[PDB]
């Protein structure tokens, strides 16, 4: 019995799984993502056809598995193949039910992977990509290390002080005075200094949105 | 105004749907209180809006006359509105007519 | 340690931070007595490496003593704070594919 | 040739695999109360591709 479907493989229908990988990387690109929860027409077509491609990987799993072994197959270049699976059957499963539902879908864009491990003559162009990076683990660390002693120098050194931006001295409005702000040390302190009509007030203006500061370690790194 | 055009019987269809979130729908309030803004006392105007389904901005329902007053409360209405759920222009132009 | 301290840090971790900043620095000067009683200092300053500790545990040690004086209140020089950091280097050495590379 | 191609087709794809990635976690989130000065988005697949090659250039 498990020997009909092993002779399924054997047949070369590579190709239409295959296609269907491309044939589904065209249905990622339509997906027109919409701001908040809004979809227009084709978007509702899209996840309709993505049951179909569920259901013919989904297959494929069991066609493959039960020929190949439960144990064996994960122990191979498809364990990201199965990766797909398991979790997508849980997004189609609990969005049905309706949080993270939503944001769990990231991982279909995996499924392009599944092509360049499909095709055996860009297996080998992967491999050697990869087999160059361990040397550069050296220079990675180094790297590392560069990173680690200059963020642990930034924070003693520049301790949160892009935290004072000049403000307009009339008062009607409590607003940063400039309109691209940037940080002031108000006298007794090396520094800029306002013009003559604003003064350096103790607020948070100076950093971008509070992104780019050496306040917190995870911020200077 | 008065000698442009004739009195009025205003309907806007604000879209406030999920694609219009951001700077879209900042315009959208600017622009529809601008027009409030250019209706006469003697002709009516109401405020609606789809998100999938066609509620109104306002507390009215009908047409209020665009007086000096309900101008204002138009234009509180379609100050406090926010982006969200899917655009339906069918079930929108249906309530509208 | 170095790493732990964050904008508008508490007086208490202030402290905490610094009572650590004194045990540490003073295991390194365990380091000094240990290593020098074991062979004389002449040895000591063989290797580079033991000359690059001289530096750092005293740098360590007066910022201690500028620490007794409290120009501030938990209601300036900092150039000694830095030498903390960077005897991680000697982190770095332990490597013997990344020293080679980088000698 | 017959290596190049397959050499930057590879490219391709890790350059498609974040773009789509791209799409599906900052799809239509940039759209920010200030004046639209966000050119450099993530709306949609064939702009979405520009952002990306952007940082890739940095
Ligand atoms: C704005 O409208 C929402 C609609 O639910 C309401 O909850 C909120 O109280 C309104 N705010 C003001 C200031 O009118």
């Amino acid at each position: 019995r498990r020997a009909c479907i092993s002779i399924v493989e054997w047949k070369p229908f590579e190709i239409i799984i295959l296609l269907t990988i491309f044939a589904n990387c065209v249905a990622l690109a339509i997906y027109i993502p919409f701001p908040e929860d809004d979809s227009n027409a084709t978007n509702s077509n899209l996840e309709r056809v993505e049951y179909l491609f569920l259901i013919i990987f989904t297959v494929e799993a069991f066609l493959k598995v039960i020929a190949y072994g439960l144990l064996f197959h994960p122990n191979a270049y498809l364990r990201n193949g199965w990766n797909l699976l398991d979790f997508i059957i849980v997004v189609v499963g609990l969005f049905s039910a309706i949080f993270d539902v939503k944001a769990l879908r990231a991982f279909r864009v995996l499924r392009p992977l599944r092509l360049v491990s499909g095709v055996p003559s860009l297996q080998v162009v992967l491999n050697s990509i990869i087999k160059a990076m361990v040397p550069l683990l050296h220079i990675a660390l180094l790297v590392l290390f560069v990173i680690i002693i200059y963020a642990i120098i930034g924070l003693e050194l520049f301790m949160g002080k892009m935290h004072k931006t000049c403000y307009n001295q009339e008062g009607i409005a409590d607003v940063p005075a400039e309109d691209d702000p940037s940080p002031c040390a108000l006298e007794t302190g090396h520094g800029r200094q306002c013009q003559n009509g604003t003064v350096c007030k103790p607020g948070w203006d100076g950093p971008k949105h509070g992104i780019t500061n050496f306040d917190n370690f995870a911020f200077a790194m | 105004i008065q000698g442009a055009a004739s009195p009025k019987d205003m309907l806007i269809l604000v879209d406030v749907s999920g694609s219009v979130s951001g700077l879209t729908l900042k315009l959208i309030r600017t622009s529809v209180s601008e027009m409030l803004e250019t209706l006469s006392d003697d002709d009516f105007v109401n405020v609606a809006s789809f998100n999938s389904n066609a509620q109104d901005v306002s507390c009215f329902q009908h047409l209020v006359q665009a007086n000096v007053r309900n101008k204002k409360v138009l234009k509180d209405a379609v100050n406090n509105i926010t982006a969200k759920g899917i655009t339906d222009y069918k079930k929108g132009f249906s309530f509208a007519f | 340690c170095l790493a732990m301290q964050h904008y508008g840090q508490s007086c208490l971790f202030k402290i905490a931070m610094n009572i650590l900043n004194m045990l540490f620095t003073g295991l390194f000067t365990v380091e000094m007595i240990l290593k020098l009683i074991a062979f004389k200092p002449k040895g000591y300053f063989s290797d580079p490496w033991n000359v690059f500790d001289f530096l750092i545990v005293i740098g360590s040690i007066i910022d201690v003593i500028l620490s007794e004086v409290n120009p501030a209140e938990h209601t300036s020089i900092t150039f000694f704070r830095l030498f903390r950091v960077m005897r991680l280097v000697k982190l770095l050495s332990r490597g013997e594919g990344i020293r080679t590379l980088l000698w | 040739v017959r290596s190049i191609a397959s050499l930057l087709l590879l490219l391709f794809l890790f350059i498609i695999i974040f773009s789509l990635l791209g799409m599906q976690l900052f799809g239509g989130k940039f759209n920010f109360d200030e004046m639209q000065t966000r050119r450099s988005t993530f709306d949609n697949f064939p702009q979405s591709l520009l952002t990306v090659f952007q940082i890739l250039t940095g």
